DNA sequence: CGTAGCTGAGGACCACCAGAACTTTTTTGAAT
DNA sequence: GTTCTGGTGGTCCTCAGCTACGTTTTTTGAATT
């Protein structure tokens, strides 16, 4: 469908082994997406690879200590998204001409 | 089905390309020039001196993707070839229509058919929707005598004459090119479709189009499992890569052609974007290629219909699945390889 | 004396009953993609599937990933889950004396459907657990994960000549290299192959009517 | 009205007034919705709300050095978050007996 | 590195292939190791860890070489080309000969030659090494046995005789197979042969050692143009690499079983990380399995001499070399495919 | 070169404490 | 009892740095809801 979503997480390091944990959910959240913010990424997907990251990314975090929460906008995301500061992120629709 | 995915497009020199993980990252001396992830990628093209790590390369061949080495103004080296993932009874169906002739004519008749089709109706859309500015009567002649052909296009059983019928094709259509221009007459000396590979000036933008058509289409070949450069269509003279412009003769007339002629026309391109060597060569600037890549990309963007069923599509679709229909003709679905006809 | 290369697999005995241009896709032009409904199964098969641990619960054995064959229907596979289950009545076991009764379980996904797809893996493996032995079992378990339940069915003759006459037939198909047509339908909405097996090439004008329209244009 | 918008903030505290900045980012945007996670907010807001916030956003924050991006999920909200950790969020349209 | 055949075979991993006028330099962390012409090149094999410039690539790709990377245990990574050369004509070739049956005949039963004459040597290796406690007279008409079957496949003619009489040697070497283990013989046995659901111990060392070897004769195929699912003994199969399972039927000797012996003699392995589950099978345990991997690689870093060629080279290159002359026998610059034979 | 495992080194982000205060006319302000 | 400005302690979070190695059989996976 090519939908864009964005996913947030909050681990927490103080645990036994929160660094480790930390360091995988980053790891492999960042293969699926692109980097907008410290712990919040936007990416691209289809249904398919939105599933396969969901049941990738359950299996690391640790229930009663994280949290995870995935929103989706749709097909119309042009429209709701804006920015404001000086952090600005490439866009998948540009020719990309590097 | 199958939807169109982003390409990427290195200009800058002396780049490095590395893996990580799932994404592919650029480098220039030790800096992170950007990393970009790689499942919403279809192609990776490269201009002047890329290299790549071999990590890199293998993940993209086994993951269907196109990497690309170029040279200055689109000259073709070194392209990524991957392995072989099975599908034997295709690939021995394809393998072994080829040495016959019967249906190497077949097909060999549905490509010209296609071809000349889209040639006809193309000139004819275009002295249909202005007929003040060109001299619609020739215009209808020439169409005229096309649609003769045609018929006669059908009736063929041996691969030497459709070649010499070619050459009519070729020859009845350049007269016409020459006055498709409208505007920038004066500024781009346009003598038609004459070509030389010295290159001599409204041809950059011809040949670059034709080179990232071949590319283009010969990995939409191998995504589905067979080759089509040097098979059951072409001339078996080496060093000609045809087959895969010969698949898209039904798109190289129209596909490419009317984008560069579009570009003349819209006043999208200015003079001073071209300049000669001193041999006597002519390149491009480097703003006047991004443009071009641009306009090249937002033109693959936006959407069309097949005629086959009406299904909303891409331009860039077009390849592909004219390629999947030529797989599901090779199992016998099909009664022959139905065209691109508009 | 090469038996092996023959021998087919047990999960062609299930897509051979539905969309059965589906296995020839499959299995002969060795092609396959995934769906948003096929990922959630090969995660409940990569987490259910234990091997090199024996997970002993008492005196019923529960043992996972069993390597399958057969010679009378020439078939080959692993089934699921075997369980174990101590009986005077029973057949001996390889190195242990006494008798144990031996009913399959297999694990899927989804809701019970009508047209038995699912049945007829289960009574192919229960085939070839009584080939092993030539005898008769008359109990088998199916397991459902999005209703978490468990279905006993019972097999007899009219599966037995079903399934035998099955896999003469798919081995007949599979000598030729032959894709069958099949018709639509709704389902076809959901085979995960519509990028490929395009059910639409069935009700066409064929290529010839395209040229009559070329002709009349 | 009473479209779902989320508001992510990232501030440099590294700079002269990042503290100060911070702090108002932060009492700016609890005015009008509540935290799911660290440096982001979401709130049920209409039109005139949102213009209002994000002028004040723009107004308080500093540029080339700040970052701020505004999301909207529209009326359709409920069937477009997903949590998974253990960080619930309270709802403001059941019927919130406290 | 540079074998007499027109190839490179860099093997050694952490270096990199720099173009220095028209000759390649190998630079092994910025010094540099070696230099070499380009001019008489064909093809460039790289393994390991590593790089091209882009210079090299640029200079390689135009002059009709192609450039094969491939990782240091031998998978086939990716092949850099322009124009592809020498490929299509071999590929052709290749099924032409497959479809038809006479020449499949002729390279079967040089095969076949290949795998008895490893057989019958093998054998009376054994027997010469150690005469201390086994039956030698039984090895002794074994032996002439195989030699009349050497001289029945050299005068056979067709797939089914050669199939027939093939199969009669497979008898014969797994009894002498079955009597050859020296040590541990007492709680080793093969005194039976099965195949897909593996029952026992040493039918699981066979089976992990033939896959590995088939493996890498799919990465040689590969790495040369062939194809490797069109085969010439074994016909074709979506899904199975016919060739490759014919060089496989070649090599099976010395490569394979060897190792399954070196490994249950010297005491380099034992029970202890083997199981039993139900049926007989072997589910090797993480250890055995990194052993196995361990010794394998070891034997692959041993050094020998090539019958035909002569150049002292490794074993993993053994593979891959033989693979080439098939490509030279196809190509006709040659008239038969000796892998290990007088002629 | 790529993938894992450990450090270490600062930026972001929020929660507490402590101190000092807490009052301002009337006017303007959209409309595809 | 609010509101605002400081000051501090403790926790998320990304990057740069340093060592230490890279192989893995074949079979099974949803669907009409
Ligand atoms: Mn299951």
């Amino acid at each position: 469908g090519s939908m864009l979503v964005l996913i947030t997480y909050d681990v927490q390091t103080s645990s036994m082994g929160g660094t480790k944990r930390l360091r995988k959910v980053a790891k492999a959240c960042q293969n699926y997406g692109q980097r907008v913010q410290n712990s919040v990424f936007e990416c691209i997907v289809d249904s398919t690879q939105l599933t396969s990251l969901k049941l990738e990314l359950t299996s690391l975090i640790d229930e009663e200590k994280d949290s995870l929460r995935i929103y989706r906008l749709g097909n119309n995301y042009k429209t709701k998204v804006e920015h404001i500061g000086a952090k600005p992120s490439i866009d998948l629709e540009d020719p990309l001409i590097f | 089905m199958k939807k169109l995915l982003n390409t990427l497009y290195v200009t800058q020199p002396d780049t490095y390309l590395s893996l990580d993980g799932d994404n592919v990252v650029l480098l220039k001396e030790q800096e992170k020039l950007g990393r970009l992830p790689l499942h919403n990628l279809e192609a990776i093209v490269g201009f002047g001196y890329t290299g790549a790590s071999p990590a890199l390369m293998g993940y993209c061949a086994e993951r269907n993707i196109s990497i690309t080495f170029l040279t200055k103004n689109g000259r073709f080296l070194a392209r990524v070839v991957g392995e072989s993932r099975g599908n034997v009874v295709l690939r021995k169906t394809q393998y072994r229509i080829s040495e016959n002739d019967q249906e190497s004519t077949k097909i060999a008749r549905n490509f010209i058919t296609g071809k000349v089709y889209n040639s006809k109706w193309m000139l004819e859309r275009m002295t249909r929707e202005h007929p003040l500015r060109v001299n619609v009567e020739q215009f209808k002649a020439t169409s005229q005598l096309l649609s003769v052909m045609m018929q006669e296009i059908r009736n063929c059983d041996s691969l030497e004459s459709l070649r010499g019928w070619e050459g009519q094709a070729a020859i009845n259509y350049n007269k016409v090119f020459d006055q498709m221009i409208l505007q920038q007459k004066e500024e781009f000396a346009f003598h038609g479709r004459s070509r030389r590979p010295p290159k001599d000036n409204v041809n950059a933008m011809l040949s670059f189009a034709y080179t990232l058509l071949a590319n283009d289409v010969a990995a939409a070949l191998e995504t589905v499992g067979l080759d089509a450069y040097v098979g059951f269509m072409h001339q078996d003279r080496p060093g000609r890569a045809s087959l895969a412009l010969d698949l898209m003769e039904e798109l190289r007339g129209l596909y490419a052609d009317r984008f560069v002629l579009s570009l003349i026309n819209r006043k999208e391109m200015t003079a001073d974007g071209f300049y000669k060597k001193e041999n006597g060569a002519v390149l491009m600037t480097d703003e006047a290629r991004k443009t071009f890549l641009k306009a090249w990309q937002t033109k693959k963007q936006e959407k069309i219909t097949h005629p086959y069923l009406g299904e909303k599509m891409s331009w860039g679709l077009v390849p592909y699945v004219q390629a999947l229909l030529l797989a599901r003709f090779l199992r016998g679905d099909l009664d022959e390889y139905p065209p691109f006809l508009w | 004396s090469n038996e092996e290369d023959r021998y087919l697999m047990l999960s062609g005995l299930q897509h051979f009953q539905f969309c059965k241009r589906q296995w020839a896709l499959i299995h002969i032009e060795q092609q396959w993609e995934e769906n948003v409904r096929t990922i959630e199964g090969q995660h409940l098969h990569k987490k259910a599937d234990q091997p090199f641990m024996k997970e002993k619960r008492g005196s019923k054995l529960t043992v996972r990933a069993m390597p399958i064959q057969s010679k009378n229907l020439q078939i080959s596979g692993i089934c699921d889950v075997v369980e174990f289950v101590q009986d005077s009545e029973g057949i001996e076991l390889s190195g242990v004396s006494g008798s144990y009764k031996a009913f399959p379980v297999e694990y899927k996904r989804g809701k019970p459907k009508k047209g038995d797809e699912d049945i007829v893996q289960l009574v192919a493996q229960a085939m070839c657990l009584e080939e092993m032995l030539v005898c008769r079992i008359d109990k088998g378990y199916l397991f459902y994960n999005e209703i978490k339940h468990r279905v006993e069915v019972p097999i007899t003759d009219a599966l037995r000549d079903k399934v035998v006459q099955m896999a003469k037939e798919m081995h007949h198909y599979y000598e030729n290299r032959h894709t069958p047509k099949v018709k639509t339908g709704p389902f076809c909405n959901n085979c995960s192959l519509q990028s490929i097996c395009l059910p639409k090439l069935m009700n066409k004008r064929s290529v010839k009517r395209y040229i009559e329209g070329r002709l009349s244009e």
